[PDB]
């Protein structure tokens, strides 16, 4: 088979919207605390560096889900439920896509790169850091491109089982068109390797575990004097 | 409920 004129147009839609939202959030060397280069002003700045950058990421994510056909048709409640659970997973998807194997560094922007030790320095736990870098290598092992990532992130946003969804059955209906697009896409990309599509979905399995680990990272974060700025704290902090 | 508990997030969804 082949891509339907519709699907193709949709896949182009997503890849383009993903490009524009990125430009609209990171085309400006962010106004965030600069990475130092020791003391408690870098250990508290480095952490601010990541935290402040993550915020922008949340804004890009929200901005891009608004472009995913079907997303705006749900209710604001469900938009929050969905977005509030996929932010950390979507972030790790992006972190993965932006991973360099030869240098083992994740480069967020141009002249904005970080090593594993940068993450440690930044305040994060080895418990969290290793799993994300391990996930990043697993991701490159699949050799995903821009269409597949866009598609995998869409599929991710529409997870019916996310906590507090009002219209799961509806969220689920919204997902399927994208799964298909990926199924048909992968069939074209490596017809001689049918199990490559399931290896992909499999990454969704790991993004949940990562999401749990990250929560234990939040939990432990708020055991130190490290507090998450308001926006992050909303989506991640446990508060009445 | 999920809009009040998440004010800033709610705001991002409406600035569009
Ligand atoms: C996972 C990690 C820590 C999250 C923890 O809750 C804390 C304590 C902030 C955060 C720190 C800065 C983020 C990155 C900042 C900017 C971007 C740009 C975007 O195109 C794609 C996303 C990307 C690369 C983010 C991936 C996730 C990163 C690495």
């Amino acid at each position: 088979v082949q891509l339907t004129a519709a699907q193709e147009l949709m896949i182009q839609q997503l890849v383009a919207a993903q490009l524009q939202c990125n430009k609209r959030s990171f085309s400006d060397q962010p106004k965030v605390t600069p990475w130092p280069l020791q003391s408690r002003d870098a250990r508290q700045q480095r952490f601010a560096h990541f935290t402040e950058l993550a915020i922008i990421s949340v804004q890009e994510i929200v901005d891009f889900a608004k472009q995913v056909p079907g997303f705006l048709q749900l209710g604001r409640e469900d938009q929050i439920a969905l977005l509030k659970a996929s932010t950390i997973e979507i972030m790790l998807l992006e972190t993965a896509r932006r991973y360099n194997h030869e240098t083992e560094c994740i480069t967020f922007l141009k002249d904005f790169t970080y090593s594993k030790d940068d993450f440690h320095r930044a305040g994060l736990q080895v418990e969290f850091i290793n799993p994300i870098f391990e996930f990043s290598r697993a991701m490159r092992r699949l050799g995903l491109d821009d269409a597949e990532y866009a598609l995998l992130i869409a599929i991710n946003i529409f997870s019916a089982d996310r906590p507090n969804v009002q219209e799961p059955g509806r969220v689920e209906a919204l997902q399927q068109p994208y799964v298909e697009a990926l199924l048909s896409y992968t069939r074209i990309k490596r017809p001689q390797d049918q199990l490559r599509f399931p290896r992909m979905l499999m990454k969704l399995v790991s993004l949940r575990t990562l999401s749990s680990v990250h929560s234990e990272q939040v939990f432990a974060l708020r055991l130190q004097d490290k507090k998450l700025p308001p926006l992050l704290s909303e989506i991640w902090d446990v508060h009445e | 409920s999920l809009t009040e508990r998440h004010k800033i997030l709610h705001r991002l969804l409406q600035e569009g």
